[PDB]
């Protein structure tokens, strides 16, 4: 489970 | 000519040293109106935090001494860091106004909350929070305000924890300072409190993520416990025997809940699709929630306990879990009176120990 490198503040 | 200078923004005046330029206004510490602010210097963004005349204050001068050790003492992925301190005032004489300079986040979780996110990312930010506060306890600290407010993020989907003016050791030995919505029971109920206690702001936070918004509102501070008890349900009699007996009255007569199981307050679809792999499940998530949301204090996970959970442990990294406790000066031990003039010293040492 691959760590996150994004995240949307769209 | 000088080293420092001003800018009126609104009607508060910020000093600041001429690499610090173009100040917006962002929001308010526990103390402290606080600006963004370009570093020309470093070529990045950062954040200021104008802390006016603390010694004005038992309060205000200890909130301030924390934050500037703290601030100082902690370093860590997941804790908000340190990057520059000062006071323009060049004299002890002279003195009134500290400024923290750390590093500026994108977002905080207002915010992230209102979006729907995938359990990655949930039990991700979840992870990197506990983490954080994980290391915060490491050293007996326990932070004491977790909220949306005081957790920020970045696009680069990190997490980092802030505010340390409300932090320190065991409760109890002023009642309403902490956040309403994110009150433990212990809080509410003024049983003082332990680490865990920070445990029950996460399953709030957590909660409120899933549910779109505040997980016990509560119109004032006594309301707030309906709110609990609404939901939850009445606790044990076991439980009531805790509490003071003039409190314990009123609780007692407070009318009786079964409560939502949480399969209840949190229904399949809340979540999003369950995950790829195991672990990952709307259900450990909730088996989760219901082992932190949990009014008896001595009944509450851990934060090792949750690092532990299925459905966070799947990013455990003990390089950055297990990381050296932050050594705190035994100087200070974070709640013993003073006056005025010992504050305003203290401050300007601790200050003038940083520039």
């Amino acid at each position: 489970p691959k760590r996150p490198t994004t995240l949307n503040l769209f | 000519d000088n080293n420092f200078y001003s800018v009126e923004i609104g009607d508060s005046t910020f000093t600041v040293l001429k690499r610090y330029q173009n100040l917006k206004p962002i929001g308010s510490g526990a103390q402290g109106i606080v600006c963004a602010a370009y570093d020309a210097i470093l070529e990045r963004n950062v954040a200021i935090k104008k802390l006016s005349r603390p010694f004005q204050n038992q309060t205000h001068a200890k909130r301030a001494y924390r934050e500037l050790v703290l601030m100082k003492v902690v370093n860590h992925k997941n804790i908000i860091g340190l990057l520059n301190v000062f006071t323009p005032q060049k004299s002890l004489e002279e003195f009134q106004d500290v400024y923290i300079v750390m590093e500026l986040m994108d977002a905080n979780l207002s915010q992230v909350i209102q979006m729907e996110l995938d359990h990655e990312r949930m039990s991700y930010l979840l992870y990197q929070m506990l983490v954080g506060i994980k290391h915060l306890h490491s050293a007996g600290i326990i932070h004491r305000d977790l909220k949306p407010s005081n957790i920020v993020v970045k696009s680069d989907a990190t997490l980092k924890i802030l505010d340390f003016g409300l932090a320190r050791t065991a409760g109890t030995s002023t009642p309403y300072v902490v956040t309403r919505y994110y009150r433990a029971p212990e809080v509410i109920l003024g049983m003082g409190y332990k680490e865990n206690v920070d445990i029950w702001s996460v399953g709030c936070i957590m909660g409120e993520m899933i549910k779109g918004g505040v997980l016990f509102p509560g119109t004032d501070h006594i309301d707030q416990w309906n709110k609990v008890i609404e939901q939850l349900g009445t606790p044990s009699p076991e439980f009531m025997k805790k509490l003071q007996p003039t409190v314990r009255t009123y609780v007692e007569n407070r009318p009786k809940y079964a409560g939502y199981s949480f399969e209840k307050l949190f229904p399949d679809v809340l979540f999003p699709a369950d995950s790829e792999h195991n672990k990952l499940k709307a259900s450990q998530a909730r088996d989760l929630l219901s082992k932190m949301l949990v009014i008896d204090a001595s009944k509450r996970i851990s934060v090792d306990e949750a690092l532990q959970h299925p459905y966070i442990n799947v990013w455990y990294d003990p390089s950055e879990a297990e990381a050296p406790p932050p050594k705190i000066p035994d100087k200070q031990l974070d709640e013993r009176e003073h006056t005025i003039e010992e504050w305003k010293e203290l401050i300007y040492k601790e200050v003038m120990d940083l520039e």
